[PDB]
């Protein structure tokens, strides 16, 4: 299944090789590819679809937190998240949303 | 010392404090005179069948084959017998009383016009989450047998119109009524059917779409004691006051998950109130203003409800738990905006309160439940 | 406590000592009496009108087992499990079952 080439893509990116699209938090680099950003989150979209280079550097705004941040990109990679009580809020939209984010 | 030497009533008595798993696998087998002893009208007239899944399908043969006066069958929670097996007992059902039988599904109205045409006397006819229970039959229920008195009608889509007119037409007799989510439930069927029987006392329409119409005109009845108005279609408040101030006799107000209710009801029930004894207020979208006056105007008051309140005043709970002589029932939910003081102090302070905060109802109930 | 909403979860998974029984699609659920009163106040609307030692709630046809069946661990560990397939009939984190409002 396209699962297995998911998974073997979240594989290959826990090895911080391979990795084409790289995300800066405050001096934190989440490494991870170019389509499948592209195909989660539609802020990241717009930033990528534009360009055709090597190695891309995309920054986030406050608004998004690191510590929900973590768990998106495993809710997009294997759909499987952790998450206990005290961080919520600042996620709960049930439509990702959470970025802009205008539909 | 011969046991066997006592008169039959002390034998009998004797054996009345034995479950019927333990006079029916036990005490039948000792000798002939005690299986003799267990087998009477006495033991066989209250049934209480209940969950006993698959092991009674043709069985109600025998149970009522020789016994002439069941009066308490009660096969709630049955999943094994069917159309046939329970009309083969309803052919017979001598002077059945209490027939209920919850939540067993493969009952259809073809039970329920056995039931109700083999017997002219009845008093209790709580069924329960029984679906496929179309109308029809329940209008033969109050044509032929004009005697019931308490009916419980819950979680059955099919009782629209018909069936509450016709029990109301012919029957009169009834005292308590209990209603659930069912749909298609129209106004103009209780208004003709509230000045016949004026000694209703527990009245529960949860879930129901019973307009306000019908509520307007309850100031005619003085007889009510118990309300279960839960999610009401806006009924009226100067009814409400005329009830409470005219009848002093009332038991039970609920009216809780009422949204379009404000804050007055509650401002006003402890002006006058004195014989209330609980209030049922979960989320209430109350401003915590009331409490004052709650606690300085009223003086006879035991228990009480907070539900899910984002806001209280610390202060004003301290002052009301030492207000009042006995009135001490704090089971507080979830309640965020709470210190750990009271948590901490009147736990020891009052040894007569239970609570029910998490830190503490997980020990006591695992330790409860060990011990028992 | 914690370790107080451990032991009553494995109380809950024993399958004994269990109060409130929930009559969904005739699967049934058992768990206690207080800590569904602290999860969804539409059960605790139902529940603290009766002091009865053994209670029976059913819910709406619209409510799923599907989505219900995660509900209760939800309830019991404090605990977010979720899946791609299973989102919508949650999508409000105040978790949103069909009718539902609290």
């Amino acid at each position: 299944h396209s699962t297995n080439v998911l998974l073997s893509l979240n594989d290959q990116r826990k090895k911080d090789v391979l990795c084409d699209v790289t995300i800066f938090v405050e001096g934190q680099r989440f490494r991870a590819h170019r389509s499948v950003l592209a195909a989660c989150s539609s802020y990241f979209h717009s930033r990528i679809v534009g360009q055709a280079d090597g190695e891309l550097n995309i920054t986030l705004p406050e608004e998004v937190t690191v510590k929900g941040f973590e768990p998106l990109i495993q809710f997009a990679y294997t759909a499987k998240l952790i998450l206990s009580k005290e961080n919520v809020d600042e996620v709960c939209k049930c439509v990702e949303f959470l970025s802009v984010h205008n539909i | 010392p011969d046991i066997n030497q006592l008169p039959p009533s002390i034998l009998l008595k004797i054996f009345s404090n034995l479950s019927l798993d333990e006079r029916c696998l036990s005490a039948s087998l000792v000798c002939k005179y005690w299986r003799d002893l267990c087998l009477d009208f006495q033991f066989w007239k209250q049934l209480d069948l209940s969950s006993r899944q698959q092991v009674t399908d043709e069985l109600l043969e025998k149970i009522a084959s020789r016994s002439q006066n069941i009066i308490e069958i009660n096969i709630s929670d049955c999943r094994s017998m069917s159309d046939n097996g329970v009309c083969v007992l309803a052919f017979k059902c001598p002077g059945l009383l209490r027939y209920t039988a919850y939540r067993c599904k493969q009952l259809s109205d073809t039970s329920i016009i056995a039931v109700a045409s083999h017997c002219p006397l009845l008093q209790k006819v709580h069924v329960g989450n029984q679906d496929k229970l179309t109308d029809e039959g329940l209008k033969q229920l109050g044509s032929k047998c004009r005697e019931l008195k308490d009916i419980h009608f819950g979680q059955c889509y099919k009782i629209s119109d018909e069936g509450m007119i016709v029990i109301a037409k012919g029957c009169l007799k009834l005292q308590r009524i209990y209603m659930q989510e069912n749909k298609l439930v129209t106004d103009q069927s209780v208004k003709a059917f509230a000045e016949h029987c004026p000694e209703l006392q527990y009245v529960g329409f949860m879930g129901c779409s019973v307009t306000s119409k019908g509520v307007i005109h309850l100031t005619k009845l003085r007889n009510l004691s118990s309300l279960d108005l839960r999610h009401i279609t806006e009924l009226d408040n100067e009814t409400v006051m005329e009830i409470v101030k005219r009848c002093k006799n009332l038991s039970s107000l609920n009216l809780c998950l009422n949204w379009i209710i404000n804050d007055r009801c509650v401002e006003v029930i402890a002006k006058e109130g004195q014989n209330l004894k609980e209030l049922y207020l979960v989320s209430c979208k109350i401003t915590d203003y009331a409490l004052i006056a709650i606690g300085r105007y009223s003086m006879t008051i035991e228990t009480v409800d907070v539900g899910w309140c984002k806001e209280i005043t610390d202060q004003g709970a301290t002052l009301i738990a030492q207000s009042s002589k006995s009135l001490r029932y704090l089971g507080l939910m979830r309640c965020d905006k709470v210190n750990e003081v009271t948590v901490e102090q009147l736990v020891q302070q009052y040894p007569h309160i239970t609570f029910s905060t998490v830190l503490q109802d997980c020990k006591r109930t695992l330790e409860r439940a060990y011990q028992m």
